[PDB]
C-alpha cells in the first residue's frame, strides 16, 4: 500500500492508496426533429377533423 | 474559482434541489434571507462556496440554480417557502400543464414551447460566471418532465455550452413510491437521448432510499421529505469538494477523470454510511473501520445490486468528520482481505480518498442523527448494470404488446424511437458485460 | 385545472344532481353557494369543479341539458337546485322519446348549438381546462343520442382536451322501453371513438346490489342513484382533493388506458350501504380491500374472474394505516397475480385521502380496466341482435332518417370491441 | 399461500420438490415469467439474479447461489484451489491439476520431474501417460480443459477388483448452514480395473451413463453406505465414518467456507440455497480425493423421496413456514 499525493489543508486532506497496479447533434438537426414531430401531430389532428367533418 | 450551475427539472428534481440547497445553506452558514455573516468579502469573492453561490451588493448569497417544471404547483411551494428569499424569481420557471407522465409530451409537445425560455434564464446565470465549469442536472427518470424535458435540455446545453461538463443526479423508478405505470418507457427514452450528453450520472433508486429509511430510520412509510433529506446528504457528500477547500474532485472535469474511464459507462454507484435515526436515545458512534466496511454492504447503496459479481473501474472514498488517513488505510487493509473487490485488469486497484473535517450537517428536526464521521463511496462497478437489466425487462414486457405506445405516438413521437432507445440500452448492457466478466 | 361538467337527459340529470349534492357536502358548500366548511383541504382544489362568484360563492362548472323540461324543473326544485347557474339550463320541449335518432339527428340537432354556447362560455373562463365529464344514460334518447352528439361536437372544438363520461348501461331488470339495446349499441360506438375514459355504470349491477346485498326488495331509481353518487364521489377523490399524486384526467387516462379503444372501466365501492341506514362498525383495511375487489361491489355486472385486469386504481378514504393499505393491496396482487396481465408491470396504483365521504369513517373506491367488461358489451349485443334480426322496432328510427346500415355498422363495431378485449384476455 | 415458479423443467430433483410443495396445499405454482413469486426454481444458465429481491411485499428465495459456479466448473475449481490461500498451501486432498487452452509450461515442469523420478505418470483430461498424446487431444477439441493426475492405485472393492467414486449431496441454506445428506452412493464400475490399457473405456471411467456387464455385483451399479460400511468392516476392519467420511466432511467444509464471502446472501435483498453434488475418489490407503463439484446434481432413485423432502424442510420451509434429521450439519 503506497500512499500518494497527500494534500493537506485546514478543511481536511486527500490522497490516493494503491493496492495493486494494472494487470453531438446541431441546433438545426434538433429543430428538425422537434418540427418533424409537430408536423406529425398536426397531420394526425387534420385527419381527426376530416373524419369529424364527414 | 469556477462556477457550477444547478438545474432542477420536474417534481423530483425541484424537491431534491430544495433539500440540497437547504442543506448547503446550513453547511455554509447562509441564512434563509441569503445573508452569510462569516463572509467578510461583501458583494463578491472567489471562495470555494462561490462555486454555488453568487453575491449581491447587499451581501445576499443566491444559488446559481434554475428550477423548471411544466406545471406550477411544486415550484410554487418554493416561491412561498422558508427559502423564498434565497432565489430570484427569474430562476423559478413554471408552465401551466405538465407532461402527463409522458416522455413524448415533455420532450416534443410541451417541451418545444418552453426550451428557449429556459435557455435564456440559464444564459443569464452563465453571464454572471467568470469561468463556468458546467451543470448539475437533477431529475427523475419516470416523470414526463423529468424524462422528456431533461433530454431536450441536455441536447441544447451541448449545443450552447459544448465545452462544459454536465453531471446528472437521476431518480430511478421504484414501484414502492412511483406514480405512473409508464415510467419504464420514460426511463429508457431519456437514457437513450441523454447518454452522450452526460459526462457522469449518479443514479438513486427510490427503492434503495425507501428501504434505508425503513430499516435505519425506523420510518414505517417514508415520505418524499424523508427520502429527499437523505438524498440531499449523499448529494452534499458528492459536491462538497466543489464547495470546500481541498485537492480531490475540485472541478466537474475531475469527476469524469476519477470515476469514468469509458464515456458510456458513466454511472457510478453511491454508497453511504452511517444512516442513524435521530429518535434513538442511545447510539454508539461508528469508527472509521466500521463506516468504511459499510460502504461494501449492498443495504447501504443508492442502488441495490451485488458488486461482488462485477468489476470496479474506479473508487473514491469521501469522508466527513473525524477521520485521519492512517485510520482509512488501516480500514482499507482489513476490508481488502475480507471482501470481494475485483478491479478490471486495465485499472489499478486503489482508492482515491478525500477527507473533510467538518462532520456532516443535519437539518434541525430531521430524521438523521448527528454523527462524528460519515463516508460516501463513489465506485464505478459493472454491478450497477443490474438496474438496467431490471428496467429493460419491464420495458420489454410492455413494448412487446405496444401497451401505452399510442400516448407517445399521439404527441408526435415515432414508434421507432422506442426500439432505437431500447437497442441503445441493449448495447449499454453488453458494454457492461464485456467490461464485467 | 378546471373540469366542465355536463348532464344530459333524465338519468344524466338525476345522477348529475346527486353528484353535485354529494361533493358539495364534501367541500363544505351549502345550497346557497356559500362555503361553511371546517378544513382548508376542502377549498384547495375547489376550482376543479366550482367557479368563484361574487361575494365568495362557489358556482358549479355544470351545464344541465335536456330535450324536455320535466327532469330539469325537478333539479331546480331539488335541494341543491339553486346552486346551479341559471344560464346553464339548456332545454327543449319536444322530448326525445327514448329514441337515439331523435337525440342525435333531429330534435337534438336543433338544441346542440345552444348547449355548445354555454360550454364555450364556461371553457373560456378556465385558467387551464382539463377536459369534460358527461353524465348520461345510454338507453334513452337525449342522454344517449344527444349526449354522444355533444361529445362529437365538443371533440371537434376541443380536440386536445380529455373527454370523460359516466355512462349508465340499460338492463331489462330496470327497463323503461324495449329499444334500449338499440340506443345503447348506437351510443357505445360513439363512446369507443370519442371518449378517453368511460365509467361503465350498469343498471343491472346497481339493481343486484340493491336486491341481493342491500336487502332492498323493490329498488327505486333513488336507491340505484345512491350507489351512483357514492361511486362518482370516490372516483373523483384524487381530482378534488390534494394528495401525493395531484391527479388529473389526462394522467388518469395515460396510466389506465394501454390501448385507446379499451377505455371502459369497472367501478367498485366498499362498504356497500343502503340509503338512510347507518353502519356503526367501521371496516378494517383488510375488509375494505377484500370487498372493493369483490364482484359483488362492482358497478358493472361482470365477473372479474372471467377476465384479467389491465390496470387498477384504488382510492382509500379515511384515517387508516397507509402501511396496512400497502400491505393489503400488495396482498391481493401477490395472492391473485394470475388475474393481472403480466405484461404491464405494477399495474395497481393506490391513493389515500384523509377525508372520508359523508356517513362513513372508512371507504374504498375501485377503478378497474378489466377485459371482463366485454361481458357487458356481449349482453347488450345479444339483446340487440335478438330484435335486429327481425328489424323489430326499427321504424321508430327510419322515421327520423336513419338507415339499417347504420345499425349494422354499430353492431359490427361493438363486436369488434368485444373481440379486442378477448385478444388481451388470452395474451 | 406461498407462490413459486419453475424455470428448469429438466430438474429431476426440483420436479419432485414442486410436487411436494403443491401437495402441502400451501404452495401455488405460477407461470415461469410471473414475477410475484416467493420461490424461484431457476434455470441452470443465465439465471437473472439481478431481477430478484425487488418485488415489494415478497420475500424471495432461489435454489442457486450466484457465484457458486466458481466451484462447479473444472477450470474454475482448479484456479480457485491454486489461488485461494484457504486451500493451496498444501491442499492434500485435490489432485495436481493445470489449466490448458487449445489455440502448459507449468504442467510439463512436473510431468518431466516424474519422468526423472520414474514415478507414476498417468494423467487425465482422455487418459494416457503420454502428454503429447493427450495434448494433441486438447487442441483438436478446441475448448478449455484441465489436466490432472490420474489416481493410478485406487481402492478396489472385492469381489471384482473394481473402482468406484463417492457422490455426496450437500444442501446449503439461506443462512449458510452446510447440510450433508447422510445417504451417499458409490458409483461403481463392473469392469475389473486394468493398469495397462487406459484407452479401454469402461473400466476407468465410473460414470453411471458411461457404463451402458452393468448391474452384475449390485443393482444399478450403485452401492449405498450401509453395504459399503459393512464391506469396510468385514474387509478392512474399519468404518465408513472413520476411514472416509471424516475426510469428505473436511473437504466439503473447506470448499464451501472458502467461497462463502463471495456467494453468501446473508445481507442481500434476496436469498439463496443450493443443492450440491460432491464427487470423491478413495485411494488404497483409504485417502479421499475431491474429483469435482456439481452445481445441479441428480439424485439416486432410492433417495429422491427423502432428500427432496429435506430440501423442503431445511431450505424452503425454514424461510416460508407452513401451518431425527436426515442431514449432518457441518459446523463453522
Ligand atoms: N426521491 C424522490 N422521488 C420523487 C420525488 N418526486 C417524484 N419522485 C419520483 O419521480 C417519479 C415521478 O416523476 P415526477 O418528477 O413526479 O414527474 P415530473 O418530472 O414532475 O413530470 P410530469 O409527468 O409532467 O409531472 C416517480 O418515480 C416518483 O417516485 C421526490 O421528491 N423524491
Ligand atoms: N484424477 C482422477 N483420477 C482417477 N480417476 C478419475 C480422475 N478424474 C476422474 N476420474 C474418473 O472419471 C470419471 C469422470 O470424471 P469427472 O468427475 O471429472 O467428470 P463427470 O463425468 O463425473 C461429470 P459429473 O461429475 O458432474 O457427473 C470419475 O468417475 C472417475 O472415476
Ligand atoms: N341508474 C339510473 N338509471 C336511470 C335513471 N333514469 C333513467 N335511467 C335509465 O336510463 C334509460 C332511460 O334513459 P333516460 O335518461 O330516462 O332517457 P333520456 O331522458 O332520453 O336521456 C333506461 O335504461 C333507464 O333504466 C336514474 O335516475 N338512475
Ligand atoms: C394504474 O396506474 C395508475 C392508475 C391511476 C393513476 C396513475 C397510475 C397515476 C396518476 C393518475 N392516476 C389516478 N388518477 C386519479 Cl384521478 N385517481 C386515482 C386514484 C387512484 C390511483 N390512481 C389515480
Ligand atoms: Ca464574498
Ligand atoms: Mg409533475
Ligand atoms: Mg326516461
Ligand atoms: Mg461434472
Amino acid at each position: 500500500m503506497e500512499v500518494i499525493e497527500l494534500n493537506k489543508c485546514t478543511s481536511g486532506q486527500s490522497f490516493e492508496v494503491i493496492l495493486k497496479p494494472p494487470s453531438d447533434p446541431s441546433l438545426e438537426e434538433i429543430q428538425k426533429k422537434l418540427e418533424a414531430a409537430e408536423e406529425r401531430r398536426k397531420y394526425q389532428e387534420a385527419e381527426l377533423l376530416k373524419h369529424l367533418a364527414e | 474559482m469556477r462556477e457550477c450551475i444547478s438545474i432542477h427539472v420536474g417534481q423530483a428534481g425541484v424537491q431534491i434541489g430544495n433539500a440540497c440547497w437547504e442543506l448547503y445553506c446550513l453547511e455554509h452558514g447562509i441564512q434563509p434571507d441569503g445573508q452569510m455573516p462569516s463572509d467578510k468579502t461583501i458583494g463578491g469573492g472567489d471562495d470555494s462556496f462561490n462555486t454555488f453561490f453568487s453575491e449581491t451588493g447587499a451581501g445576499k448569497h443566491v444559488p446559481r440554480a434554475v428550477f423548471v417544471d411544466l406545471e406550477p404547483t411544486v415550484i410554487d411551494e418554493v416561491r412561498t417557502g422558508t427559502y423564498r428569499q434565497l432565489f430570484h424569481p427569474e430562476q423559478l420557471i413554471t408552465g401551466k400543464e405538465d407532461a402527463a407522465n409522458n416522455y413524448a409530451r415533455g420532450h416534443y409537445t410541451i417541451g418545444k414551447e418552453i426550451i428557449d425560455l429556459v435557455l435564456d434564464r440559464i444564459r443569464k446565470l452563465a453571464d454572471q460566471c467568470t469561468g463556468l465549469q458546467g451543470f448539475l442536472v437533477f431529475h427523475s427518470f419516470g416523470g414526463g418532465t423529468g424524462s422528456g424535458f431533461t433530454s431536450l435540455l441536455m441536447e441544447r446545453l451541448s449545443v450552447d455550452y459544448g465545452k462544459k461538463s454536465k453531471l446528472e443526479f437521476s431518480i430511478y423508478p421504484a414501484p414502492q413510491v412511483s406514480t405512473a405505470v409508464v415510467e419504464p418507457y420514460n426511463s429508457i427514452l431519456t437514457t437513450h437521448t441523454t447518454l452522450e450528453h452526460s459526462d457522469c450520472a449518479f443514479m438513486v433508486d427510490n427503492e434503495a432510499i425507501y428501504d434505508i429509511c425503513r430499516r435505519n430510520l425506523d420510518i414505517e412509510r417514508p415520505t418524499y421529505t424523508n427520502l429527499n433529506r437523505l438524498i440531499s446528504q449523499i448529494v452534499s457528500s458528492i459536491t462538497a469538494s466543489l464547495r470546500f477547500d481541498g485537492a480531490l474532485n475540485v472541478d466537474l472535469t475531475e469527476f469524469q477523470t476519477n470515476l469514468v474511464p469509458y464515456p458510456r459507462i458513466h454511472f457510478p454507484l453511491a454508497t453511504y454510511a452511517p444512516v442513524i435515526s435521530a429518535e434513538k436515545a442511545y447510539h454508539e458512534q461508528l469508527s472509521v473501520a466500521e463506516i468504511t466496511n459499510a460502504c461494501f454492504e449492498p443495504a447501504n447503496q443508492m442502488v441495490k445490486c451485488d458488486p461482488r459479481h462485477g468489476k470496479y473501474m474506479a473508487c473514491c472514498l469521501l469522508y466527513r468528520g473525524d477521520v485521519v488517513p492512517k485510520d482509512v488505510n488501516a480500514a482499507i487493509a482489513t476490508i481488502k482481505t475480507k471482501r470481494s473487490i475485483q478491479f478490471v485488469d486495465w485499472c489499478p486497484t486503489g482508492f482515491k480518498v478525500g477527507i473533510n473535517y467538518q462532520p456532516p450537517t443535519v437539518v434541525p428536526g430531521g430524521d438523521l442523527a448527528k454523527v462524528q464521521r460519515a463516508v460516501c463511496m463513489l465506485s464505478n462497478t459493472t454491478a450497477i448494470a443490474e438496474a438496467w437489466a431490471r428496467l429493460d425487462h419491464k420495458f420489454d414486457l410492455m413494448y412487446a404488446k405496444r401497451a401505452f405506445v399510442h400516448w407517445y405516438v399521439g404527441e408526435g413521437m415515432e414508434e421507432g424511437e422506442f426500439s432505437e432507445a431500447r437497442e441503445d440500452m441493449a448495447a449499454l448492457e453488453k458494454d457492461y458485460e464485456e467490461v464485467g466478466v | 385545472r378546471e373540469i366542465v361538467h355536463i348532464q344530459a337527459g333524465q338519468c344524466g340529470n338525476q345522477i348529475g344532481a346527486k353528484f353535485w349534492e354529494v361533493i358539495s357536502d364534501e367541500h363544505g358548500i351549502d345550497p346557497t353557494g356559500s362555503y361553511h366548511g371546517d378544513s382548508d383541504l376542502q377549498l384547495e382544489r375547489i376550482n376543479v369543479y366550482y367557479n368563484e362568484a361574487t361575494g365568495n360563492k362557489y358556482v358549479p362548472r355544470a351545464i344541465l341539458v335536456d330535450l324536455e323540461p320535466g327532469t330539469m324543473d325537478s333539479v331546480r326544485s331539488g335541494p341543491f337546485g339553486q346552486i346551479f347557474r341559471p344560464d346553464n339550463f339548456v332545454f327543449g320541449q319536444s322530448g326525445a322519446g327514448n329514441n337515439w335518432a331523435k337525440g342525435h339527428y333531429t330534435e337534438g340537432a336543433e338544441l346542440v348549438d345552444s348547449v355548445l354556447d354555454v360550454v364555450r362560455k364556461e371553457s373560456e373562463s378556465c385558467d387551464c381546462l382539463q377536459g369534460f365529464q358527461l353524465t348520461h344514460s345510454l338507453g334513452g334518447g337525449t342522454g344517449s343520442g344527444m349526449g354522444t352528439l355533444l361529445i362529437s361536437k365538443i371533440r371537434e372544438e376541443y380536440p386536445d382536451r380529455i373527454m370523460n363520461t359516466f355512462s349508465v348501461m340499460p338492463s331489462p331488470k330496470v327497463s323503461d322501453t324495449v329499444v334500449e339495446p338499440y340506443n345503447a349499441t348506437l351510443s357505445v360506438h360513439q363512446l369507443v371513438e370519442n371518449t378517453d375514459e368511460t365509467y361503465c355504470i350498469d343498471n343491472e349491477a346497481l339493481y343486484d346490489i340493491c336486491f341481493r346485498t342491500l336487502k332492498l326488495t323493490t329498488p327505486t331509481y333513488g336507491d340505484l342513484n345512491h350507489l351512483v353518487s357514492a361511486t362518482m364521489s370516490g372516483v373523483t377523490t384524487c381530482l378534488r382533493f390534494p394528495g401525493q399524486l395531484n391527479a388529473d384526467l389526462r394522467k388518469l387516462a395515460v396510466n389506465m388506458v394501454p390501448f385507446p379503444r379499451l377505455h371502459f372501466f369497472m367501478p367498485g365501492f366498499a362498504p356497500l350501504t343502503s340509503r338512510g341506514s347507518q353502519q356503526y362498525r367501521a371496516l378494517t383495511v383488510p375488509e375494505l380491500t377484500q370487498q372493493m375487489f369483490d364482484s359483488k361491489n362492482m358497478m358493472a355486472a361482470c365477473d372479474p374472474r372471467h377476465g384479467r385486469y389491465l390496470t387498477v386504481a384504488a382510492i382509500f378514504r379515511g384515517r387508516m394505516s397507509m402501511k396496512e393499505v400497502d400491505e393489503q393491496m400488495l396482498n391481493v396482487q401477490n395472492k391473485n397475480s394470475s388475474y393481472f396481465v403480466e405484461w404491464i408491470p405494477n399495474n395497481v396504483k393506490t391513493a389515500v385521502c384523509d377525508i372520508p365521504p359523508r356517513g362513513l369513517k372508512m371507504s374504498a373506491t375501485f377503478i378497474g380496466n378489466s377485459t371482463a367488461i366485454q361481458e357487458l358489451f356481449k349482453r347488450i349485443s345479444e339483446q340487440f341482435t335478438a330484435m335486429f334480426r327481425r328489424k323489430a322496432f326499427l321504424h321508430w328510427y327510419t322515421g327520423e332518417g336513419m338507415d339499417e346500415m347504420e345499425f349494422t355498422e354499430a353492431e359490427s363495431n361493438m363486436n369488434d370491441l368485444v373481440s379486442e378485449y378477448q385478444q388481451y384476455q388470452d395474451a | 399461500m406461498y407462490t413459486f415458479v419453475v424455470r428448469d423443467e429438466n430438474s429431476s430433483v426440483y420436479a419432485e420438490v414442486s410436487r411436494l410443495l403443491l401437495a402441502t396445499g400451501q404452495w401455488k405454482r405460477l407461470r415461469k415469467d410471473n414475477p410475484r413469486f416467493n420461490l424461484m426454481l431457476g434455470e441452470r444458465n443465465r439465471l437473472p439474479f439481478g431481477r430478484l429481491g425487488h418485488e415489494p411485499g415478497l420475500v424471495q428465495l432461489v435454489n442457486y447461489y450466484r457465484g457458486a459456479d466458481k466451484l462447479c466448473r473444472k477450470a474454475s475449481l482448479v484456479k480457485l484451489i491454486k489461488t485461494s490461500p484457504e486451500l493451496s498451501e498444501s491442499c492434500t486432498w485435490f489432485p495436481e491439476s493445470y489449466v490448458i487452452y487449445p489455440t502448459r509450461e507449468v504442467f510439463l515442469a512436473a510431468y518431466n520431474r516424474r519422468r526423472e523420478g520414474r514415478e507414476g505418470n498417468v494423467w487425465i483430461a482422455l487418459i494416457s501417460s503420454e502428454a503429447s498424446e493427450l495434448l494433441d487431444f486438447i487442441d483438436e477439441q478446441g475448448q478449455v480443459h484441465v489436466i490432472q493426475k490420474y489416481l493410478e492405485k485406487p481402492l478396489l472393492l472385492e469381489p471384482g477388483h473394481r473402482k468406484f467414486d463417492i457422490r455426496s449431496w450437500v444442501l446449503v441454506d439461506h443462512l449458510y448452514n452446510i447440510y450433508l445428506y447422510r445417504e451417499g452412493v458409490l458409483r461403481t464400475s463392473s469392469e475389473p480395473y486394468n493398469s495397462a490399457n487406459f484407452q479401454d473405456k469402461t473400466c476407468h471411467l465410473t460414470n453411471h451413463c458411461i457404463q451402458k456387464n452393468y448391474g452384475r455385483y449390485e443393482e444399478g451399479n450403485e452401492m449405498f453406505f450401509e453395504e459399503f460400511n459393512q464391506y469396510l468392516m468385514d474387509a478392512l476392519n474399519t468404518t465408513l465414518e472413520n476411514s472416509i467420511l471424516l475426510q469428505i466432511k473436511h473437504i466439503i467444509r473447506s470448499c464451501l467456507m472458502c467461497i462463502e464471502p463471495a456467494i453468501s446472501t446473508k445481507h442481500l435483498h434476496y436469498q439463496s440455497f443450493q443443492l450440491f453434488g460432491f464427487d470423491f475418489m478413495v485411494d488404497e490407503e483409504l485417502k479421499v480425493w475431491l474429483i469435482e463439484v456439481n452445481g445441479a446434481p441428480a439424485c439416486a432413485q432410492k433417495l429422491y423421496a427423502e432428500l427432496c423432502q429435506g430440501i423442503v424442510d431445511v431450505a424452503i420451509s425454514s424461510v416460508f413456514p407452513l401451518a431425527t434429521s436426515i442431514f449432518i450439519k457441518l459446523h463453522h
